[PDB]
């Protein structure tokens, strides 16, 4: 860039440069992430090629595509360091595990920007209804503690964990929303946890996380106000594995078209300052 | 257009050996009817031992198998014979060593890609006999897999080697035709073949070295099955004497409707589209009616001309003696002028004239002139009766067509116009000049006609002299017009015999009754 | 003339190869030569 | 000594369109009209791809 | 084409025209029937019916007992039929295969399993088979006739879609032809062309927290009229509040112009 | 407008805006990273502290400047997570090391794009001479297979790697160079090591590789052709670990000078990627 300042000229030649699909058929890469139980349906030890082949006919060259295995959303929630230039995740709704997908989604589906924190030395405060505290890993177990104006309790001990208000019971990947404006003594089991204060933002121009079962709904909004609905976030109704597959396939480029690439100079996009 | 067509031809002859070539390293040394098919087969093998101790082989190859078997379809009992073959197969062999106690398999063959498998195929329904003139024939069958079984090399002493293993799917490829000849009768039949694939497993011969090897050997190809089977559905799509009715089917053909299709041109894809045959006749037929034309009238003489230029070119140093009547020596003028190699019975002139002509005239067409060339209105004759005929079969297209050009318009004269003079070689006989404007006659002459002959452009004078000044009398004839009517022009005159009638559709008419062969 | 002779030999070359693809088939056999071949090592008899 | 031949799925029909369109806009104006006063024939469309 | 002149004249009602001339065709599932337990409760409803303005011989109640039947048998029967639906979560996705089948306009022909493998060409074509027991398994072809991760021999190398459903409508990568391995004793698999929607159901759902998806795609997720939705809480009431509301639900719907050659 | 649509117009207004160093004391972090027996030799438990109080001269407020011990330029030329803002790393003169050693210059000193390979089922090629096979991890090696248009080998089956090229035995960074535009069938030992395909772009306005010891070098290029010398590639005398510090604290800002902005990391870009 170095570019932005000096506005473009809005004039409206018109001209629409024909396509864009054969842009991204030569220069990107697609990545496909899906759970265990996905491929182990599929039972094949070729279904990984076989799939190629057949992507080569909706336009994406041998070497082009991929396929990430998650086990689970909790693993894939934490080390999930996208590594395509397009990546579509394949999420089979499990119904107890809900909001450990609407954490999950919340992450890829859009743009972080983080820093690190030192719960042992310092007493903090969440800014905006943009800043919240995306924790991560093995067994995340946060508890909180408000602090009025003389950094002491509200409600606790500043003194005694057993007084703290607990948050979250050993996830593993959780977006922690406190009262805006307030400072709080964190008390995270970092030994296997580790918290991260992230200001939120821009979307992310890739994933396209297709949802496979229920009468699916995801909400972003950790507020009761807001209800967002965008492209990168679709569904697919569940038959059979081959079927989710079949269907990615026939409709790479519909499902590309709603993403764009042109976002992903990051390995992983936990933005680190 | 008849110019393209025609010259198009002896244009692409060239084809005529490629193609001709071909049939002979291959060769030797309406009404539907349909049927679900069901095609069993089997190999066969010949395993031949060396002699001395019994440790070596010396042939295993594959031999025709022969399989009888019956079906239903269609609530019928249906018999049916086959006979698989192969071909292409490949060379292998095992050498243990050179002493009497090593085991050696000379040569084994293998079918793998480059090779393929026949199956001829007979049974007694009707439908299958009843297929003499076949049009068309597809086949939608499912592939089967060919695997080889176990065969042990029963040493005279120990342990006993053992060839196990591969395998090849057979995929239909290519329909045609074939017919089985036994001690008496046919069997009538389109024998498919099949391409291979190899697949698992790779054959191997245990005790040795060889192994991981791709293809179906012919130690034991049928592994213990009775038959092989591949089965689903075809598709078939089904169907001197000559000259004396071309003529009388001529007497019919319109006027204004023919000379039109002599200004669209009728070249090769256009001619054998119409026909309509059984297999790759009008194909290697259009072809053949090149292999006929290429050894004919037309053909030798232009092949004559040709080199008459050449020869009086490359000569000079010792250009022939000749003679020309005309500036000097140029093959169209004086070659003529002197080759008078017939003769007796009437004047000078008409003589050369006439042989001048014959170079000149049909000749000179297949090179070029304007308006509609004699040809083009032959042309047009032949597309026309050629459809209104119907027939397919090959030993008929060719020749006829060929012998159309050699024998149509057996004369027709030509004119050369230069500066408003009409200079007419009536072939055969007669010979004019004009004053292009007033329609009137002075001294031909040998000489003017000459040179503005040998390298001018020509005109197939359609209507010629009588037509014309009978013409331009019991009319008008704009001057116009007139101008045109020289050229041969083809709107002006087809206005005339389209519109007024009189006169002009005798002429045409005329030369219509003329191209009767 | 010269026009046609010349320019219509390489408007008639696509036929060099259905032609050239015949007297393949048709002359004698090919033979796959190149059956790998692998190179040294050196390794011997050792006893008294 | 390979057991299979390769196989290579190829663009299907509508595919490939959608791509020519746009290569389209961009075609020159006058270097376009005189490659239309060249015959260019058999030999000349099968030399390059 | 018509002629666009625009000078108002409202043909008032429309539902007059309805109420006289056509047939109201209502699908429910057998419980929902066994909960009312009454000889005569086809009969009371459809004196009811008259309120709303059908005519006695008007209304008919067709009694499916699953979804799964009730999908292979869509032989709907009158001018309007407004479907009931129970939400089963198990049975999810067989319920979206049954009303993408009711709800849209479909074109099929015969496929030959036996003798032809095939290939699906746009968004809009889909093999819909249906029947006893349908299992599916397929073979996706290269540009040869040949297998891609599997042997066209064998299907046990075979990919399988379906196993043992009453209703699929199948989907493979647009523009491969398949051999495609059926169980034909128990299934009939056809090929459908897409596109028009129906001007009659009216999928009624009754329950859940009933959001579902009826595309094959990932893109789109279309919501028309002709699916609607009721909140349980006992059958009778189902059944008063679709009495009540004939003419809203009717009118969600509208007499179709299919001229179609199966009839 | 962010759509990285470029231009700007070099009017010279010549107003010389004064300091930059002044923003990059306040806003910026500095990172050094040394091995560990440089730490070793200053025997210490306060060093860190003390020069940081001795950094608050040069100008860095004291939360500001981080120290990170690599033990060895192999584990260190590993997941390169560089923390701060700038970076300068010390690398002491291991002469058995230099290629390891300029293997991890190429990393760190350079801007790089990677994508994931799959050595089991997609045989690669690099494409231009900024298309590098960047392989990392506990032990490194790898065999390699050209293969001629057909996909089979050269000089080799693609079926018994015994017959394959090894053109890295266990290493624990690798940038692994093949004749361009050809496919080989790649062999690396995935157990341990990772390899994935990287394409060279910008350079880094950050590290600032210092050098001690030698007489020296470490080349960056993988052709013969070239050599490039950039400012991000200093050299210290070396002396006494105490005094090499020093010197790196005597000259904070001519070191942070020489790199600035990490360019591809500034808030302002987009299309470009950060």
């Amino acid at each position: 860039n170095y570019g932005i300042n000096l506005p473009i000229t809005g004039s409206m030649d018109t001209a629409y440069a024909n396509s864009t699909q054969e842009e991204t058929f030569l220069t990107s890469t697609l990545c496909l992430y899906y759970p265990t139980e996905a491929a182990t349906e599929i039972n094949d030890n070729s279904w990984k090629d076989t799939l190629s082949q057949l992507f080569l006919t909706k336009g994406w060259p041998t070497g082009s595509v991929y396929f990430k295995e998650y086990t689970d959303i909790a693993s894939f929630s934490v080390d999930p360091q996208l590594y395509c230039d397009y990546n579509v995740v394949l999420m089979k709704y499990d119904a107890t595990l809900q909001l450990d997908m609407s954490e999950l989604a919340d992450l890829i589906l859009n743009e972080w920007l983080c820093n690190p924190m030192d719960i042992t030395l310092y007493y903090y405060q969440q800014t905006d209804e943009a800043n919240k505290w995306i924790s991560m890993g093995s067994s995340c177990t946060i508890k909180v503690c408000p602090l009025n104006t003389q950094t002491l309790g509200i409600g606790c001990l500043t003194t005694d964990t057993a007084t703290f208000e607990e948050v979250a019971t050993a996830e593993k990947l959780v977006i922690t929303d406190v009262v805006d404006g307030v400072n709080h003594k964190l008390d995270v089991t970092t030994a296997t946890c580790t918290i991260r204060n992230c200001k939120k933002l821009g979307p992310r121009e890739n994933v396209a996380v297709i949802q496979v079962g229920g009468s699916d709904v995801l909400d972003i909004t950790a507020d009761p106000t807001t209800a967002p609905q965008t492209e990168r976030m679709m569904r697919i109704n569940w038959k059979k594995w081959w079927q989710v597959f079949y269907t990615v396939v026939d409709y790479v480029n519909q499902i590309i078209q709603a993403m764009s690439k042109r976002s992903r100079s990051l390995n992983s996009a936990a933005f680190y300052y | 257009m008849a110019s393209l067509i025609y010259r198009q031809l002896l244009t692409n002859s060239y084809t005529v050996d490629l193609s001709d070539e071909i049939q002979e390293i291959g060769s030797t040394k309406e009404m539907q009817y349909n049927r679900d098919i069901t095609i069993r087969f089997k190999f066969a093998s010949s395993i031949v031992k060396s002699g001395g101790l019994g440790y070596k082989w010396s042939e295993i190859s594959f031999k025709p198998a022969n399989y009888q078997y019956t079906y239903t379809r269609d609530g019928e009992e249906v018999t049916a014979h086959t006979t698989c073959s192969v071909n292409g197969m490949n060379d292998f062999n095992f050498n243990g060593g050179s002493l009497p106690t090593d085991f050696v398999i000379s040569r084994y063959e293998v079918i793998k890609e480059n090779s393929y498998v026949y199956v001829d195929y007979w049974d007694d329904s009707q439908a299958f006999r009843n297929m003499v003139y076949v049009r068309s024939l597809a086949a939608n069958l499912n592939s089967v897999i060919c695997t080889g079984g176990d065969y042990s090399f029963a040493l005279p002493v120990g342990q006993w080697p053992v060839m196990t293993g591969g395998a090849v799917s057979l995929h239909s490829a290519g329909v045609t035709l074939s017919t089985q000849f036994t001690d008496f009768v046919s069997l009538n039949s389109l024998r498919f073949r099949f391409r291979l694939t190899v697949e698992e497993p790779s054959f191997s011969i245990t005790r040795t070295r060889v192994s991981r090897l791709y293809g179906l050997p012919a130690a034991n190809p049928n592994n213990g099955k009775e038959y092989y089977e591949v089965a689903g559905r075809f598709s078939l799509i089904s169907l001197g004497e000559l000259r004396e009715e071309f003529n009388a089917l001529s007497q019919e053909i319109a006027m204004s409707q023919l000379i039109d299709l002599a200004l669209l041109p009728l070249d090769m894809f256009s001619m054998f589209s119409g026909i309509k045959s059984t297999i790759d006749a009008a194909k290697s037929m259009a072809t053949s009616v090149m292999k006929k034309f290429k050894k004919s009238g037309l053909a030798n003489s232009v092949s004559t001309l040709t080199d008459s230029l050449s020869d009086a070119a490359s000569s000079i140093s010792r250009g022939a003696s000749i003679r020309s009547v005309g500036s000097s020596a140029s093959a169209w003028t004086d070659v003529s002028t002197q080759i008078t190699d017939v003769s007796s019975s009437v004047s000078s002139i008409s003589t050369q004239t006439s042989t001048i002509s014959r170079r000149l005239r049909l000749k000179e067409m297949a090179t070029q002139t304007e308006g509609m060339n004699f040809d083009d209105i032959s042309a047009a004759v032949l597309k026309t009766k050629i459809d209104r005929s119907t027939q397919i079969s090959p030993n008929t297209l060719p020749d006829i067509v060929t012998e159309a050009s050699e024998k149509f318009i057996p004369n027709r004269a030509y004119r050369v116009i230069n500066n408003d003079e009409v200079f007419e070689a009536g072939t055969d006989g007669r010979f004019f000049a004009y004053r292009v404007e007033t329609f009137d006659e002075i001294p031909f002459d040998v000489q003017k006609f000459a040179d503005l002959v040998t390298d001018s452009p020509v005109i197939s004078a359609i209507i010629d002299f009588k037509t014309l000044k009978n013409l331009n009398d019991n009319y008008g004839i704009s001057r116009q017009q007139a101008f045109n009517l020289l050229r041969s022009d083809p709107r002006v005159l087809r206005e005339f015999i389209n519109q007024d009638n009189p006169i002009i559709r005798n002429r045409i008419e005329q030369l219509i009754m003329q191209c009767r062969l | 003339m010269a026009s046609l002779i010349y320019r219509q030999l390489l408007t008639n070359s696509y036929t060099v190869d259905l032609s050239d693809e015949i007297q393949e088939i048709g002359s004698t056999k090919t033979q796959n030569v190149t059956i790998n071949l692998g190179p040294f090592a050196q390794t011997g008899y050792a006893p008294v | 000594n390979s057991v299979t031949v390769r196989q290579d799925l190829e663009r299907q029909l509508g595919e490939l369109r959608e791509e020519f369109n746009a290569l389209s806009q961009e075609i020159a104006m006058s270097q376009l009209i005189d490659l239309a006063l060249l015959p260019l024939d058999m030999f000349s469309m099968f030399s390059g791809i």
